[PDB]
């Protein structure tokens, strides 16, 4: 029963503007596209096309300094290196020109830690490596 | 900005100085092969004297009259040693007794005139200040307010022609001194002679081990032929040196293709990395000896920068350096100065990459992941401006294989554009 393995989500490490990021939990992004179907004349099936992407991204994790914060909506780049253990080819990622949604200033309940969360936008990406 | 050893009687010596837009004479290279530089419209020009070891300042005292015994309040030197005809004439003013005419000649034509009080700081300030004694300094012995004797035509002695010899110990003092600055090229003053060139190349070669890839800039004597020519171009075979190989004609004198290199390394220094010296015309009237197809093939071939009058006016034949005789592992396109100096220039501002990652970031995969990133980021935004048609960046693995752990080793590899 030949091994397999899963990508624990754990070996995340995330390089905001070149600077390691060491209190981020979740990492969410993706690229969309605008679909653009178009029905046509004759054909009785709508095609769709390539259209336009556009990127958009999510964070999530523990405050621990207000880097965001003073960040502000400036573009800075996002480099992503999800490593696998029983084999070492780490997945590595990067996204060109990220933006920030909202600076999220405050985010503090009374009892509980205080997490930030972050979304914005980015450009592109390029795949670095897989 | 260039670099350039003037074999001068003007000019500061023993130390390196950068002109504005604003030496004179033709004997002096300050202005033979300063015009040579000047021409090509480098954004600036820092320049080197060289001069004998027995040579010194010419200097002049003088004393005062309103006391019944002389003594010295003032004192004239020129601004840089020479011993030159540099004389100075002082009067009693016609209308004043107390104000005195200060007037200085270069050789006997009148280079400044004019009167003041009898001061001598006002005095010394005058004969320091004022833009016509570019050619002097005056220093003050003493404080007074005496007037001064009277004096007609004074020449500043106590010094030697810049001129005075030629040596390879003289010239070796330009590269001793040009070591500590840098420069996107240096160029030979025009004396083609085998032992200062064969010292400036083993000089260039110890700068490339320091990372300072200037660009060497020579030619052959008069009396070598597309033989002796091709043979000298040969001799050197380094990506930094070039050998120009025919003289050249602007005014007056047969430029000697060490003296041509300069205006050639001018145009390349101002073109920069876009303009490519291929096939641009150059101010020269005239070359010779003149060379056919055949003949410039050969001086190529041979690493020599070859300037014809191939057409209506002078215009060099190619933008090739020494490195023309390749090797297999190099493509012709590194035989070629602008794409020398393009490559220069990327080393540089890697070197300002590393100077920006210095220990800082570990030597893991991530400080890998973050250092080529920040290069493929500069070099796309060289591909964005157009100068990169295509680029690939990636570990020096090689190297990086038997790299220990504070060391790290990457490579480029990128193309440019071609002009026929």
């Amino acid at each position: 029963i030949e091994e397999a393995s899963f990508l624990n989500g754990s070996d995340v490490v995330i390089l905001i503007d070149g600077v390691e990021e060491l209190y981020m939990e979740e990492i969410k992004a993706d690229f969309e596209q605008d679909e653009q179907s178009i029905k046509l004349l004759g054909c009785q099936n709508e095609i769709s096309r390539v259209g336009t992407t556009k990127g958009s991204f999510s964070l999530n994790g523990y405050k621990t300094d207000s880097k965001f914060a003073k960040l502000g909506f400036r573009s800075f780049e996002i480099i992503y290196n999800l490593s696998n253990s029983e084999t070492l080819g780490y997945e590595s990622i990067r996204l060109k020109n990220c933006r920030l949604k909202k600076l999220p200033l405050i985010n503090s309940k009374a009892g509980e830690i205080v997490k930030i969360e972050v979304e914005g936008s980015f450009r592109g990406y390029d795949l670095l490596n897989e | 900005r260039l670099a350039m050893p003037i074999r001068a009687n003007w000019g500061d010596v023993g130390k390196v100085v950068t002109i504005k837009n604003d030496g004179d004479d033709m004997n002096y290279s300050a202005f033979k092969l300063g015009k040579l530089a000047l021409l090509g419209n480098v954004k600036e020009l820092l320049l080197y004297r060289l001069v004998d070891g027995n040579q010194k300042k010419g200097t002049l005292t003088l004393k005062d009259t309103t006391e019944n015994s002389a003594k010295d309040v003032i004192k004239l030197e020129t601004k840089y040693p020479t011993a030159r005809n540099f004389n100075v004439t002082i009067k009693s003013n016609l209308v004043d007794s107390d104000k005195k005419d200060f007037i200085f000649f270069e050789n006997t034509k009148q280079l400044f005139s004019s009167s003041i009080k009898g001061t001598i700081d006002e005095i010394v300030l005058e004969i320091n200040s004022n833009l016509d004694n570019e050619y002097v300094i005056a220093t003050k012995v003493a404080d007074s307010d005496t007037i001064l004797a009277n004096v007609v035509n004074q020449a500043l002695e106590g010094g030697n022609d810049g001129c005075t010899s030629i040596t390879n110990e003289s010239y070796l003092k330009a590269l001793e001194e040009f070591e500590r600055y840098s420069f996107d090229s240096f160029v030979l003053d025009g004396v083609a002679d085998e032992a200062l060139q064969e010292t400036t190349k083993a000089w260039v070669a110890k700068n490339k081990e320091l990372g300072k890839d200037i660009l060497l800039f020579l030619g052959g004597k008069t009396e070598d032929n597309i033989k002796q020519i091709n043979d000298k171009s040969k001799s050197f075979n380094d990506e930094n040196i070039v050998n120009v190989g025919s003289s050249a004609y602007y005014e007056n004198i047969k430029y000697t293709p060490s003296e041509v290199a300069v205006y050639i390394a001018a145009l390349s220094v101002s073109k920069g990395i876009t303009g490519s010296i291929c096939n641009a015309k150059t101010i020269f009237e005239e070359v010779e000896p003149r060379l056919s197809q055949s003949e410039v093939k050969e001086c190529l071939k041979s690493g020599t920068l070859v300037l014809d009058f191939d057409d209506g006016d002078v215009i060099i034949v190619d933008d090739v350096n020494t490195f023309k005789k390749y090797v297999d592992d190099k493509n012709e396109a590194m035989g070629y100065i602008s794409n020398i100096m393009f490559i220069n220039t990327i080393n540089k501002d890697t070197s300002l990459k590393r100077k920006e990652f210095v220990g800082k970031i570990f030597n893991d995969a991530t400080g890998q992941t973050t250092v080529i990133c920040a290069l493929k980021k500069y070099f796309e935004e060289l591909m964005s401006q157009g100068i990169i048609s295509e680029f690939n960046v990636d570990i020096d693995t090689e190297l990086q294989a038997t790299a220990k752990a504070d060391e790290f080793y990457w490579k480029w590899d990128a193309v440019k554009v071609d002009v026929m």
